[PDB]
């Protein structure tokens, strides 16, 4: 049971409960997800239309959010009506009803809606075969859910009670006066959570390299590759994706994206090429990776990539810490690749 | 102050009236009940019983509708 805050003269205060499970914690296909769409649902003391119409006369909103880590839970409202939404949370984590005609009507419906929105992008196809075949049953677990494996209301119930544990969750403010939101988090519901455990496991996970996969689809062809990174590296790939797409490089006219997705035990690098003919995106991804292999220097891009870095973590209030003061040099070895779209005119890995 | 609790109440309704929605209606809904002698006169005033009551009272429009005939120019 972590709390802090940081204050300030302003007028919306913010509110977040983050919970270690996410994605990688999950025990079936999905079961994450759809505990992430029955938050905010009828509580044991109160009403979901009980709760919206509160709130919108007091001037605030609610919302959660479902990563491959974390479950949040966040509150934005005015300065003056913080003990409100405390207990709102409170009892979000403590005694949400679970009803059989909840599901039904409100939670699966949610759910389909949001697995066909990702199923249309071909960059989140590529994105989920990365995380799956560079790390088969920690990150690479599916991130929503699909119905391929059944999950019924009691397993919901089931891993609620496992990751809402008092050891499990850490509670974070802006603009909110740090000895009354400690005061507030006492003396309510949250204090009397089961003290269960930590999930976090601190050694690095099991990755793969070297690993293939390809699908067909109607639309735009993709090609991306994927590298595990362990803890002691992050600086070095955080500086090159930042080079990689800016005006530094020549290959940002032929890249899509790239990112560096950071976790407290290591990341994953992803570059994406995109296009509507396949002729362009074999000849853009082969360009790409022979230029990589014979390596960059990344000296150049040090400073723009500390202003970058600064522009993201002022939101975020658990950053990873880096230097970039020691990153000389960059060559490429191995990695991962998917091939997302018209498969028969789109390269191999033992091509490129 | 902190605030962590709504004080409200309900307004007295019957289904879809409610007494907030009928005092808005008032001024308007006697306006409509004056549309409505208005448009009564209109239909009315031919028949001979309303005109020696109501409508020859009128000070100018009174005795236009008066009729002059004399007696030796009837036959009933
Ligand atoms: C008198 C009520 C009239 C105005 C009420 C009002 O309030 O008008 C009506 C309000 C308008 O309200 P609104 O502007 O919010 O919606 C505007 C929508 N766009 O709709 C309501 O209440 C719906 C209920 C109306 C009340 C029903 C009245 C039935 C009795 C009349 C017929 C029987 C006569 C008696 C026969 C013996
Ligand atoms: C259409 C629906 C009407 C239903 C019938 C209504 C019953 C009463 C009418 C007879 C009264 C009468 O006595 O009518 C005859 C008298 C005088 O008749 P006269 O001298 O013009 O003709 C020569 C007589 N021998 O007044 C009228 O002319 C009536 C004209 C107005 C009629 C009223 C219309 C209704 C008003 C709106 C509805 C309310």
């Amino acid at each position: 049971l972590t709390v802090s805050a940081r204050d300030a003269p302003t007028k919306i205060s913010t509110l977040a409960v983050k919970v270690h499970g996410g994605s990688r914690y999950a025990t079936k296909d999905g079961v994450a997800h759809l505990l992430n769409r029955f938050n905010f649902q009828n509580t044991n003391t109160r009403s979901a239309l009980k709760l919206v119409r509160e709130s919108e006369l007091l001037g605030g909103t609610f919302k959660s959010t479902l990563d491959r880590e974390y479950i949040t839970l966040k509150a934005t409202f005015l300065k003056d009506d913080l003990p409100y939404y405390v207990n709102a949370l409170a009892d979000v984590l403590y005694k949400t009803a679970f009803k059989p005609h909840e599901l039904t009507e409100s939670v699966l419906p949610a759910a389909r809606y949001d697995y066909a929105v990702a199923e249309q992008c071909p960059v989140k196809s590529a994105e989920d075969q990365l995380y799956a075949i560079t790390f088969r049953k920690g990150l690479g677990n599916p991130l929503l859910y699909d119905g391929v494996e059944r999950v019924s209301l009691q397993d919901i119930k089931d891993f609620a009670d496992k990751v809402y544990t008092k050891e499990n969750l850490e509670v974070s403010g802006e603009n909110v006066v740090e000895a009354d939101l400690k005061r507030f988090v006492d003396e309510s519901l949250l204090s009397t959570l089961p003290a269960g455990k930590s999930l976090v496991s601190k050694s690095e996970p099991k990755f793969f390299l070297g690993e293939e996969n390809r699908v067909r689809f109607i639309g735009d062809s993709v090609a991306a590759i994927g590298i595990p990174v362990n803890k002691a590296s992050l600086a070095q790939y955080e500086v090159l994706a930042n080079y990689l797409t800016s005006a530094l490089s020549e290959l940002s006219g032929l890249i899509s994206s790239a990112k560096l997705d950071k976790f407290t035990d290591g990341g994953l690098f992803t570059l994406f090429v995109r296009d509507q003919d396949s002729a362009v995106v074999s000849s853009n991804i082969k360009k790409i990776v022979a230029d990589l292999k014979k390596g960059k220097d990344l000296s150049p891009a040090i400073n723009y990539t500390k202003l970058k870095n600064a522009v993201q973590n002022e939101s975020v209030s658990s950053p990873i810490e880096l230097n970039f003061d020691a990153v000389k040099d960059f060559k490429l070895g191995k990695f991962n690749y998917v091939a997302v779209g018209d498969v028969s005119n789109l390269p191999y890995l033992d091509e490129l | 102050a902190y605030t962590s609790h709504l004080s409200s109440k309900t307004g007295l309704h019957f289904g879809r009236l409610s007494l907030r929605s009928l005092t808005a209606y008032a001024p308007n809904l006697m306006l409509w009940g004056g549309a409505s002698m208005l448009g009564l006169f209109v239909f009315t005033e031919g028949w001979p019983k309303f005109q020696d009551t109501l409508y020859k009272k009128i000070p100018l429009l009174g005795p236009t509708l008066e009729d002059h005939t004399p007696p030796e120019d009837k036959p009933n």
